């Protein structure tokens, strides 16, 4: 979630 | 009747008829297996998916590749793909007419034997035979003689052909292809801050690569100007509206291909590989070979790969002999054009391994017809 | 050879036969017991009341909800309700009628085991089965993809599904459907001057919120325009003949639904948890779910909840992704319609949990077959 | 003129000195913010708590873990935590002693740059440096080569090293840590009957996990034994006074850590990725890495994981490759011990990153030098 | 309240 | 990896 895209 | 061709690449499978300049089935080779039990009874059948359907849906299920680095691993998935391309895509029985197969150089004779055995047993084809991607690509390009560099999804190689005579101790191959390219792309993108770890994400980044990746000319200066300026970078839109940006990975991945040291594999680049393959021959033929260097495959679909390659091979070679590299826009289907023309001509007919020969001598006979 | 369905809600319960498109017998799932000991002899008095009888005569009977937040806590009252709805409202013997049950996604396995054991033993039915309200609410509309947000009387949740395959790692559940809402409405009415603490008063508040209260779009702007202009103050009559005016409570109640902080919780609103559940899903199904997102449940009947929900989800979601929330009429019965359709489907018959399986492997068989 | 060190793991920060042989300051990396309003005065009630205070009092405020999966999201919270661990825990000054931070592989260069920029501009530290927890644990254990497998509350990963030489192509990462493990445990407890949704409840769940959860050898056999008998069931006490019972979750949690399919994550297991990384190395070091395989981190403190990992890896790999897992009794602070040793070493001094060097070149020096 | 512990 | 030994 905190990868600016995926996860 | 007529003939049929079906090239099985590490990433894709391209099958069609003969005598045509364009294939029909161009589809990826991947088996989709759901990762969830499913609760709805209405639409829950078709456990395993094959073809473009497994690409239209790839999240709720995992994708497995049947071919890795050109070598087959799951005969079950391979025969599934064969049945799909025969009865669903082509919608033509295999017993009616024979088909042509493909196999990269230096591949296991055991794998070739298993391929021909399955083809003659399960489908009960009257005749069959396998060829090489390089010779087919060269015959498609139409050049008289020279060196051919073919790089698919998981395998790359270069081979010379002169005076209508192959050279066993001249071929040079490597397992570095689009697969390791997209792997390193995922790694450098994780470095950037994003993340792509699963198989659907692997295919998404593969699409991103084949869409917006270009090669450079001077690696150091290009990296410097990319780190300084921000005009070359570009943004991409994901299916869910999310947006990403790329400023240096696009032209760093081609350098990764040119510099296997980044991947960690202690080997030589494609330019040094070609130079070594040429040097192992005799200079009198090397002279005419330098000007005849054809490129094929999808990995070489980068815009400007010919420029960097020719510049590097010229810097490594003497300017006393003319040099030139050619790569028409149809670097993908060239093998299919070669197979089509080879099946259309009447000579190779005699070379068709017939069902009678296989059942009276066995599959091992293929060891001589190559 | 017919079927039967009985959806047991936390607040209500709706049972009847399959095949039809609408429920047959719907009534509140409550139990009223007399509190004032001593009655006039000769006329006779019953021990306990159920169904609409309690709501009709409740000034003397204390009410009890045998279900709380989707969990069962009074098995005697549950058995009494089942007997009443199987022998009085329908007047049908269940020994020759396979029934169907419902249950929230995440609930005590012990609760499910006790439910199935009771239905198998105390009724001697041929077979039974359980399901999730989400799957039936989706079957109602017929679509097979998308996400569904259900909100009953004491429990709410959201569940995605794609091509029949559900994502259990994305399901979300909360205990804010109508009970904390009724409690907060009582609190705000006490703040206004009107006191409501008993059970009959609780049903009165349930009715007044069902009839009057509605959600808004801009909470702050609506509060301001209501405090300034007295155009929203609406009057409601009571069984005695009085009249009571209500203002900003109609906004504060759905606002409490969206902001549990007013109730004393730290969890986020329905929109935030829905976006989180969709985030844990892959990107392709994320896109496919943003379009088809359905809302169901009795609590969902608030006028103006779809527009506000889509506004919030768009504000918190990226652009270039059309979000078409759907909320058809008669949605509070969507679970019943889905259950009826499932029971009518011939294939689903094979999934029935018979009596032999229970007698052999005990009630735990419910899990394996689910 | 001594130095210090501070690991900023997502689970809890651990700061200490170099000359020491064990960490002195250690506390969770959380930040609590009150959700209520507060009425009483004179108590000096602050607005944002950090450290053991938010752990002692957690039912009146919402907690936040600023670092998620090894990535920072709340730089203000990280600065607050650094101030607390530099001034409150141990009364020292940053300008007087050089610092030494640590991070995980593949961490964003932007994250590293912001970290160093904050550390330089806010505290005006003389010198600093960044390293990788794997080589830190190696230097702590005293060995030089081997394959490190670290697993913290934030993320997990593994990397091989040969005579100080790393192999980025062999590094492998994974986001299966205590957070998602506790989430899955709370979900399974909800399925069992016990509910835990809030942050304080999540902390209680983490505590009961680290206290009870134990990995098993044969998952199916243990599940059968648990479902058959009850000798494995354990009882835990809560602050409310009531007790709870636990059955198979204690080993289903580490099995989810081993089988991401239980949580809904398409990836490989810890042993699978370890073997994959080992296979990507050179044959002349495969054996040396098999025997010199060391584990670290707090998440891997489960009892019985060493034997389980050994059995799995030796059954997956061939024979004549004797394995010796290094799982010493102290591993939660092994990284800190290695950091203290490296800081006390002499040569490492010349490898410091000073303040004037950063002011001249910039923050990019952090990823350009180490 | 009816979860044998919390709530 | 799929060469029964190296790679
Ligand atoms: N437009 C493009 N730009 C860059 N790379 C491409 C492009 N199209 C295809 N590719 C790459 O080429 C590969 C396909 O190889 P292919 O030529 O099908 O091998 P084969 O000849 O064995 O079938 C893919 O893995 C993809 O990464
Ligand atoms: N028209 C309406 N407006 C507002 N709320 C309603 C309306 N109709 C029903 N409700 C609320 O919905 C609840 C019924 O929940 P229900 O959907 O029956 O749960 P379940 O799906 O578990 O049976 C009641 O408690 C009531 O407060
Ligand atoms: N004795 C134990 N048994 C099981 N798990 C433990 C034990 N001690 C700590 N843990 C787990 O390890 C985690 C701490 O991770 P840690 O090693 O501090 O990460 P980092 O290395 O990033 O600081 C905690 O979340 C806890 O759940
Ligand atoms: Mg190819
Ligand atoms: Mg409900
Ligand atoms: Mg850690």
């Amino acid at each position: 979630p905190a990868w600016l895209a995926t996860c | 009747t007529t003939a049929l061709v079906c090239d099985n690449g590490s990433g894709l499978v391209k099958a069609g008829f003969a005598g045509d300049d364009a294939p029909r089935a161009v589809f990826p080779s991947i088996v989709g297996r759901p990762r969830h039990q499913g609760v709805m009874v209405g639409m829950g059948q078709k456990d395993s998916y094959v073809g473009d359907e497994a690409q239209s849906k790839r999240g709720i299920l995992t994708l497995k590749y049947p071919i890795e680095h050109g070598i087959i691993t799951n005969w079950d998935d391979m025969e599934k793909i064969w049945h799909h391309t025969f009865y669903n895509e082509l919608r033509v029985a295999p017993e009616e007419h024979p088909t042509l197969l493909t196999e990269a150089p230096l591949n296991p004779k055991a794998n070739r034997e298993k391929m021909t055995q399955i083809m003659f047993e399960t489908f009960n084809v009257p005749a069959m035979y396998v060829a090489i991607q390089a010779v087919l690509s060269l015959y498609a390009s139409g050049r008289t003689t020279g060196i051919v560099l073919d790089s698919g999804d998981g395998v790359t190689h270069n081979v010379p052909i002169y005076e209508g005579y192959a050279l066993p101790h001249a071929i040079m191959r490597l397992d570095l292809a689009g697969r390791d390219l997209t792997d390193y792309l995922m790694k450098i993108l994780t470095e950037r801050g994003y993340s792509f770890v699963t198989t659907a994400e692997r295919e998404i980044v593969r699409d991103i690569k084949e869409k917006l990746c270009y090669v450079a000319l001077d690696f150091e200066n290009e990296m410097a100007t990319a780190a300084s300026s921000s005009s070359l970078e570009k943004s991409y839109e994901l299916p869910d509206g999310q947006v990403i940006t790329i400023g240096n990975e696009r032209f760093r991945c081609p350098e990764t291909l040119f510099q296997p040291s980044f991947i960690g594999m202690e080997s030589a680049g494609i330019h040094e590989t070609t130079y070594n393959s040429i040097m192992k021959c005799d200079i009198d033929i090397r002279k005419d070979l330098y000007a005849n260097n054809v490129m094929s495959g999808g990995t070489t679909m980068y815009p400007g790969i010919a420029d960097r390659m020719q510049k590097e091979i010229t810097a490594l070679a003497p300017s006393t002999m003319k040099i030139k590299i050619i790569a028409p826009p149809e670097r993908k289907y060239s093998v299919w054009i070669g197979g089509s023309i080879l099946a259309s001509l009447s000579t190779f007919q005699q070379m068709w391994i017939t069902k009678q020969e296989y059942d009276e001598a066995g599959p091992s006979i293929v060891h001589r017809k190559c």
